[PDB]
């Protein structure tokens, strides 16, 4: 099923995805897309953050659901 | 150990949520992204917007927080009384939307480079916006803010009018380079003097400053020890109860 990410500058990632992928597995299919390690990211859905060890389904996320992607930006 | 290391957008909004905690007035604005110098005025406007919405008993038009739930939003947006709009630049990028590419270039790069972090201040309960920038004129001389803002504060009568009539006025808060010392410390200077705010909206302590930059430097590292142990424990990416 596809799935939507939307990043800092509101551009928004698809990705295709299974309910049984893991977070850290969603984190590897937007590398492949963005170039970003997963141990930078942390994703957002319903107000809470997704965490590894978990798979999709663990958040009810469905058909077409849309994630945030959070990156750390220093000054 | 008097270290003051480049404050991220992370520990930022820490300090935020913290600082809420403390003046329940102060809505803990996300900054991931936060403002920058050529959306700010927009999403000030925006946010009183749905203010303005929530006293009436309206629907908001958003654009909602991620860390929030709808409901807990709401019930900031009807208490609060102070925004915190940190805005980050880059002397490079001259449009909205090749800033936001310059900022995820360097997020994904882990680099400070030549960005900095400012912040304004809308002060609800004063009608006051102060314009904090640690080193002086970095994006421009303060006098030509002061007049950009002043036009803003002119437009701010209009959308978010007060039961009286009493205009919106200007403080430039910085009468000289603050940030001495260090090329990295505007993030810290920010949320320090975000806190002077909070307990004297008069402060004069920007204009009490050690002399020497060593001095002014180690005080501001205590500033920063204090905090980052006060935030430690806090829940990582939640706002708290408005
Ligand atoms: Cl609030």
């Amino acid at each position: 099923m596809q799935i939507f990410v939307k990043t800092l500058t509101g551009k928004t990632i698809t990705l295709e995805v299974e309910p049984s992928d893991t977070i850290e597995n969603v984190k590897a299919k937007i590398q492949d897309k963005e170039g970003i390690p997963p141990d930078q990211q942390r994703l957002i859905f319903a107000g809470k953050q997704l965490e590894d060890g978990r798979t999709l389904s663990d958040y009810n996320i469905q058909k077409e659901s849309t994630l945030h992607l959070v990156l750390r930006l220093r000054g | 150990e008097a270290l003051v290391p480049a404050w991220d957008s992370d520990i930022i909004f820490k300090a935020l949520c913290y600082f809420h905690t403390l003046y329940p007035g102060l809505i803990p604005l996300e900054t991931f992204p936060p403002a920058t110098i050529f959306n700010f005025k927009q999403k000030i406007i925006s946010i009183l917007e749905d203010k303005k919405a929530v006293l009436r008993g309206e629907p908001i038009k958003g654009p909602l927080p991620i860390s929030c739930s709808k409901e807990n939003y709401r019930r900031h947006l009807q208490r609060t009384t102070l925004l915190p709009v940190f805005m980050w630049y880059h002397p490079t990028p001259k449009t909205l939307s090749d800033t936001m590419q310059t900022m995820k270039q360097l997020a994904i790069k882990g680099s400070v480079g030549a960005s900095h972090w400012l912040l304004v201040i809308v002060d609800i309960q004063a009608r006051r916006l102060v314009y904090f920038d640690s080193l002086y004129n970095y994006v421009m001389p303060p006098e030509n803010m002061k007049k950009e803002l002043q036009s803003f504060a002119q437009q701010l009568d209009q959308v978010y009018p007060a039961y009286d009539s009493k205009k919106f006025s200007v403080k430039i808060a910085a009468k000289e380079v603050i940030q001495r010392g260090s090329g990295s410390s505007c993030g810290a200077w920010c949320c320090q003097f975000l806190h002077w705010y909070l307990k004297d909206p008069l402060t004069d302590a920007l204009n009490d400053l050690p002399v020497d930059s060593v001095e002014r430097h180690e005080n501001l590292a205590s500033f920063v020890q204090a905090a980052e142990a006060a935030v430690q424990d806090l829940p990582e990416l939640s706002w708290p109860e408005a």
